[PDB]
């Protein structure tokens, strides 16, 4: 006998459900930031289902990274075999947007495309064309197929951290880095967190699970939110603010901590610039040029109390290096190359408080102050619990017990988010929040410090990306800035009238000045525009103007694609990307410390191709038709450049090297110090962790927590003042009233009445999985508005009815979905959905505009200068407002 | 009957669920993807409070009532929800105008109510519910079968619709009070949650288990000491079965949440009742549900004062297979 069941043989229906062949590894390559291992399961030739493979390794004392993972991803193969896969080229019959196509041949859609980008280099200008691919961190080689082809034919690249609006700007005005965090397992250190504008039980999903673990562990959490979202049921403490008021808030708790004195003096004094003295009458830092012949406009003075006598502080802009590094793209200077120990406190005691005399070059005399006096001083004044408290509608009592608490529990930190990044003034805000995390000295600890979370922007192993997209140098290649490119090309109104802030002005000096960049130059159009890894109109900001003045200045828009997209849909030509499991490449993000990637579990599909591929095939019918049109070499004055269209192919692969997708992730590997060293092969086995990091040091067994190098190595931060500023002593900061961290009311140019608010669903990536058949099964099988009850009963609207939102932009209808927890005064919509879903007109982009707020526009001052994705202006959506009304077309009853 | 002679337990943390839904996708694509079973979630999420699935299940009726087996209500297909469908090729690919509606006309569905809750601001209040077949004790379901094609698995006490012997008389749709078994109007079959046997049988977590990424489910067999549901279940007696007044003796079992903040007072100040209604949990759970959270919160308080508490370590799971059977595969 067997030794089997009754039942047994029966059973083995159900066992052979659960089989296959073949496992490989798989990715979703997606802006999500999960980056979450996975295996691939296919039997005879067809993917059967994906599970996460939960294979990180686990660092000692605390939470494995294991399994991650989200509900998009579990079914992530069904965009292999869905109704929206592009299987052939496509290119356009009918009016942009129709959805009228006919089948071409690779030949024919490649050749269109060849001839037309020669055309446009021959008769106009290279960077009329351009492409669009953003976080490189999702698939880097996919990134860098477009980015290299761009790089040696002259097109411009674009930006995508500030123009999405994720790009930190504070925090590169504070800190003059583009950006850093600690990984999501450092969370569990903490004692403290404050869940500032961030909704991580729908928008970290893989996570989330160490707060919870953190709170069971005996941390607490406080959620800071105005409608009490998901993540808020866990916390145990929820405040709730009006919108774009947590300025007020923070600079508040910024007062009872500084009067009540439950700061770390010591740290204030070291790293941050608020001992820096200020002139009494200019307002400006006192400098060293003010006091000295030949003296530096970029060396400062403090008071040190311990002698009585003014010193210059080391490590500012001014103070050069030992031996000089290289630049690094994530820094404004590479103030590595400083010794350890270098700004060190030593013995010195600078001065926090007081008022000083000291003697001018010229011989009179001028009154002195430090920048923590003036801050404390204004505070004391204007940011009071009982006045924060008139403006957020937060109790007085709950501000101050919420400040004793920040600065009490060690360590305490900050997690901030979508909520708090996208607003016109979240620049001041993070300044804030950076101001809070100072005074508390908890920057460079585990546990601790001011943590922002976003998008998959981070890419550790930056230099072997660099490398495989920009072989010539990011310095002989064009970018734009998208926020700057949407804004003038698509023609917007951003409905700020000139005598409030002078937009024009601004932009139009900022970028003949060279502060910023203008694409195309003289004033052409824009005329060719790749989209791809992207759904760049359907994510686009004054999507509107867009429509009715950028897109038809565009002669040729291609879309590389796995599916049909709203981009896609309103191209002229479409071309089919092969799935992220038919295809390999690299996956990272910033949230956990490790190197993910995808390969191929079955060849490309249809007439698909991997997007390395794609670009490697078109730069041959590019050769071929600079051939034809005898324009094969030609010159590009602005680097000097000889650029010979004849050789695109063996450009684009540095001579049959990287022809193969492998070689190109390869290639990356072993390009930057966080990656070399790794294979694909180790890769392809389990997930490895990078050999090192940013601004710390990378280590064994503990999680990642960032600026340790500045904190703990006593390294210069590379800002102009060599501190963490607080004091931006600039012009147009001045002209905002935001040379110091203060409270900025939110734009209410848009005269409407309901604040308009779009966050991040659980139930999609972007616009990527807002069309998947199973993922609308569990919601309401369509877009979604929230409102109050207490604004839709007055309004006669019913929950599932269709509303109409609108402002001087635009205008959408959508159904509605009326909620408790949402805050009455505003509207939420779960953003970019797309177009052709269930709407009845417009998207959540019809109501916004694009903004651009002067201070993004500083490009003169220190740290703040252009670099793409390191300063520029932030796409801001939240100060939106709208009008709301029950759509009466259609009312249907519910049963 | 005969009992079995181990027995497959479940402990889902409803301090940890974050309604995801990961769990819910994972049992789809593995089990249900067949023909008739385009409705069938035998792993769901549901908000409470709220509808649940099927909407008002929880009225239907099934179990027992001082020993005698109950005979509830069939749910009507659309408090099950008609699954959505959309015709993308249309609009897509052949130029057809008109925005990719669903079909029907959206009234109902799965997670119909989801955030929603109840409560008006600022003391709105929800949390997530996943559910399954509860592989009972006393499977009601496995009783009223006629045709006796319902079989509780000997090794591990797992409870299996056999396919062939199935007839489709209904009587355990009638039966069960969880309104875990799906009539399959194409096959004319009953469907069900089969425990992931054969990942059991292959010593791999069953799906919404090893998948789950909130960190919130635990499996393993009852009679294990050293196992996590062994210890919330009869060691700290923190894990209680749902709606155990059915009389069908579960063996899936919830911690109930002790997270949360406090109800909001009038002047805007903190009462000392959370914002979760103790009488929510109790019409969920019974009247053990005080003395429970009692011990949550104590051992919680423990941590906060930097001091040990194992109970906490355990729903904590710093390790996977503390918590489950390896979800490695
Ligand atoms: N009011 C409001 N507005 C907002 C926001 C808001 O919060 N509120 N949020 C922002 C933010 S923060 C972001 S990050 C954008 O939504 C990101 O959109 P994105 O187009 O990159 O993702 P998406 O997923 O939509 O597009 C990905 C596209 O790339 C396809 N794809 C995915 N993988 C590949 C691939 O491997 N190769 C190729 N060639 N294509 C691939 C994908 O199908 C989709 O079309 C922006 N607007
Ligand atoms: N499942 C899923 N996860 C995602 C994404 C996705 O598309 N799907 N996108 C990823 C990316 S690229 C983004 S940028 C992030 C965004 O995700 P988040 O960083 O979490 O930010 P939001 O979703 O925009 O909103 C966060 C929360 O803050 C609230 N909040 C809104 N306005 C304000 C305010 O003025 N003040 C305060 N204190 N709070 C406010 C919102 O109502 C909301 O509850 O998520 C990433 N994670
Ligand atoms: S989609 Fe993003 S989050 Fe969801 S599983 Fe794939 S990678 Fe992880
Ligand atoms: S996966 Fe785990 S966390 Fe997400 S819903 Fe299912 S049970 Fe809750
Ligand atoms: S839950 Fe319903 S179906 Fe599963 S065993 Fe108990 S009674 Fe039978
Ligand atoms: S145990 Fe297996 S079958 Fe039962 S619900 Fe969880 S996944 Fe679906
Ligand atoms: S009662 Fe029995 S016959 Fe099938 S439909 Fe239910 S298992
Ligand atoms: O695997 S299924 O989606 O054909
Ligand atoms: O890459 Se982030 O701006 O989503
Ligand atoms: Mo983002
Ligand atoms: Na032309
Ligand atoms: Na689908
Ligand atoms: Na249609
Ligand atoms: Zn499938």
């Amino acid at each position: 006998i067997s030794g089997a069941f009754e039942y047994s043989g029966w059973e083995n229906f159900h066992r052979t459900q659960w089989s296959w062949d073949k496992k490989t590894r798989g990715a979703h390559l997606v802006n999500c930031t999960g980056a979450c291992p996975h295996f691939v399961y296919s039997k005879d030739g067809v993917v059967m289902r994906e599970e996460q493979s939960k294979d990180i390794a686990p660092m000692p004392n605390i939470p494995e990274y294991n399994p991650r993972g989200c509900n998009k991803g579990e079914c992530g193969h069904d965009y292999m075999y869905g109704p929206h896969r592009i299987k052939y080229p496509l290119i356009r019959v009918g009016e942009r947007g129709e959805g009228k196509w006919r089948r071409a041949t690779w030949e024919e859609a490649l050749d269109m495309i060849a001839d037309k980008c020669v055309d446009t280099i021959k008769n106009h200008a290279p960077d009329c064309i351009s492409v669009y691919s953003p976080v490189p961190a999702v698939s880097p080689v996919s990134f860098s197929a477009g980015h290299r082809f761009a790089h040696y034919i002259g097109a411009h690249a674009h930006t995508f951290y500030d123009w999405y609006g994720d790009h930190p700007t504070g925090q590169t005005q504070t800190c003059g880095v583009q950006g850093d965090t600690c990984e999501t397992a450092d969370w569990f250190n903490s004692k403290y967190i404050i869940l500032w504008g961030s909704n991580p039980t729908q928008t970290r999903i893989p996570d989330a699970h160490f707060l919870s673990e953190a709170q069971l562990n005996g941390a607490k959490i406080v959620s800071i939110s105005p409608d009490y979202n998901s993540s808020t049921i866990k916390v145990d403490k929820w405040i709730h603010p009006q919108p774009g008021t947590d300025g007020a808030l923070a600079m508040a708790m910024a007062h009872v901590i500084i009067k009540e004195k439950l700061y770390d003096a010591h740290s204030l004094k070291e790293q941050t610039d608020l001992s820096y003295l200020v002139r009494s009458d200019t307002k400006r830092f006192l400098r060293e040029a003010d006091v000295v012949a030949g003296g530096s406009k970029d060396k400062f003075y403090f008071w040190n109390a311990k002698t009585g006598k003014p010193v210059i502080p080391k490590g500012s802009w001014g103070d050069q290096p030992e031996k000089k590094g290289s630049p690094v793209g994530f820094l404004g200077r590479n103030t590595f190359a400083f010794p350890k120990g270098y700004i060190d406190l030593g013995d010195l005691d600078p001065a926090l408080e007081g008022k000083f005399n000291m003697q001018l070059l010229d011989g009179k005399t001028v009154e002195v102050r430090p920048v923590f006096e003036i801050l404390k001083s204004r505070l004391m004044a204007d940011n009071t619990p009982e006045k924060a408290a008139k403006i957020t509608g937060v109790t007085a009592k709950a501000i101050t017990e919420l400040a004793r608490e920040f600065a009490t529990a060690k360590p305490s930190m900050i997690i901030c988010g979508g909520g708090t990044q996208h607003w016109y003034y979240s620049d001041v805000l993070l300044r804030a929040m950076h101001l809070l995390t100072a005074l508390t000295g908890t920057e460079g600890t585990n546990g601790g410090g001011m943590n922002h979370y976003i998008g998959q922007w981070k890419p550790a192993f930056v230099a072997g990306l660099v490398a495989l997209a920009f072989p010539e140098g990011v310095n002989k290649q064009r970018f734009c800035q998208t926020t700057i490119w949407t804004y003038i090309h698509a023609e917007v109104n951003d409905e700020i009238i000139s005598s409030d802030i002078d937009t024009e002005k601004y932009l139009r000096d900022s970028i003949t000045t060279g502060q910023m960049p203008n694409m195309p130059e003289q004033g052409r159009d824009p005329k060719v525009f790749f989209v791809y890894r992207g759904n760049w109109l359907n994510q686009a900001k004054g999507q509107k103007y867009v429509l009715e003045n950028l897109w038809p200045k565009l002669e040729l828009i291609v879309d590389i694609n796995i599916r049909m997209d709203s981009t896609a849909l309103y191209s002229d030509v479409v071309l089919p990307s092969a799935h992220w499991y038919e295809k390999l490449d690299l996956n990272v993000t910033s949230e956990h410390s490790y190197i993910n990637m995808t390969e191929p579990a079955i060849k490309p599909m249809w007439e698909s191709k991997t997007d390395w591929q794609i670009f490697l095939a078109l730069a041959k019918r590019v050769e071929m038709a600079a051939k034809r049109k005898k324009y094969e070499k030609f010159n590009d004055e602005k680097f000097k450049w000889v650029r010979d269209l004849s050789n695109l192919w063996n450009q684009m692969t540095m001579d049959g090297k990287l022809a193969e997708d492998e070689a190109a992730a390869q290639y990356i590997l072993d390009n930057a110090p966080q990656s070399k060293g790794i294979t694909i092969q180790m890769l392809r086995e389990k997930p490895q962790r990078f050999k090192s990091n940013w601004t710390s040091p990378l280590k064994e067994g503990v999680p990642y927590t960032p600026f340790q190098y500045f904190v703990v190595d006593k390294k210069p931060w590379p800002t102009l003042t060599g501190r963490q500023q607080f004091y931006l002593d600039h012009d147009t900061f001045f002209d905002m009233g935001v040379e110091l961290p203060t409270y900025k009311a939110p734009i209410d140019a848009d005269k409407y009445p309901f604040r308009f608010n779009s966050p991040h669903s659980r139930h999609s990536v972007h616009s990527t999985f807002k069309d998947n058949v199973l993922m609308l099964r569990l919601q309401r099988g369509g877009p979604s508005i929230e409102m109050s009850p207490l604004d839709a009963k007055p309004l006669g609207i019913k929950d599932n009815d269709w509303v109409e939102a609108w402002n001087n932009h635009g205008k959408v209808i959508c159904r509605v979905k009326i909620r408790n927890g949402e805050q009455r005064g505003r509207v939420s919509m779960w953003h970019c959905p797309e177009l052709y879903m269930d709407l009845l007109t417009g998207g959540s982009q019809s109501v916004c505009p694009v903004r651009i707020n002067p201070t993004n526009l500083v490009g003169n001052y220190g740290h703040l200068f252009f670099r793409p994705n390191y300063y520029g202006p932030a796409g801001s959506q939240r100060d939106v407002r709208v009008n709301v009304k029950r759509y009466i077309g259609a009312t249907p009853i519910s049963f | 009957m005969k009992a079995p002679r181990r027995q497959l337990t479940y402990v889902t943390d409803l301090n940890k669920c974050i309604g995801c839904q990961t769990c819910t996708v994972a049992c789809k694509k593995l089990w249900t993807t067949g023909p008739g079973q385009d409705f069938m979630y035998w792993r769901n999420v549901e908000t409470a409070p709220g509808l649940g699935y099927p909407r008002n299940w929880q009225t239907k009726g099934g179990g027992y009532k001082n020993g005698e087996l109950q005979k509830g209500k069939i749910p009507p297909m659309i408090d099950y929800g008609i699954p959505f469908e959309f015709d993308y090729a249309g609009r897509l690919f052949e130029g057809k105008p008109g925005r990719v509606r669903p079909s029907p006309t959206p009234r109902s569905a799965p997670n119909w109510d989801e955030d929603q809750g109840a409560g008006e601001y600022p003391n709105n209040s929800f949390f997530y519910l996943p559910r399954m077949c509860n592989h009972c004790t006393k499977p009601a379901c496995l009783e009223a079968c006629p045709n006796e094609a319902i079989y509780k698995r000997e090794q591990d006490g797992i409870v299996v619709i056999h396919q062939d012997k199935c007839k489709g008389a209904q009587a355990c749709v009638q039966s069960c009070p969880y309104a875990k078994p799906y009539f399959n109007p194409l096959t004319n079959k009953a469907n069900k949650c089969i425990g992931c046997f054969p990942r059991i049988e292959q010593g791999v977590a069953p799906a919404c288990v090893a998948q789950c990424v909130g960190r919130a489910m635990h499996v393993g067999f009852v009679d294990d000491v050293n196992s996590s549901v062994y210890k919330l279940i009869k060691q700290y007696k923190v894990a209680l079965p749902l709606h155990p007044e059915f009389g069908t003796e579960p063996n899936v079992f919830y911690v109930p949440p002790v997270l949360g903040p406090r109800i909001e007072m009038a002047n805007g100040e903190p009462s000392t009742d959370p914002k979760i209604p103790l009488a929510q949990l109790e019409g969920l759970f019974g009247k053990q549900v005080r003395d429970v959270l009692a011990i949550l919160q104590s051992e919680r308080e423990k941590k906060m004062k930097g001091l040990a508490s194992d109970l906490m370590d355990v729903l904590i799971g710093r390790r996977s297979t503390d918590m489950m059977i390896s979800p490695l595969t």
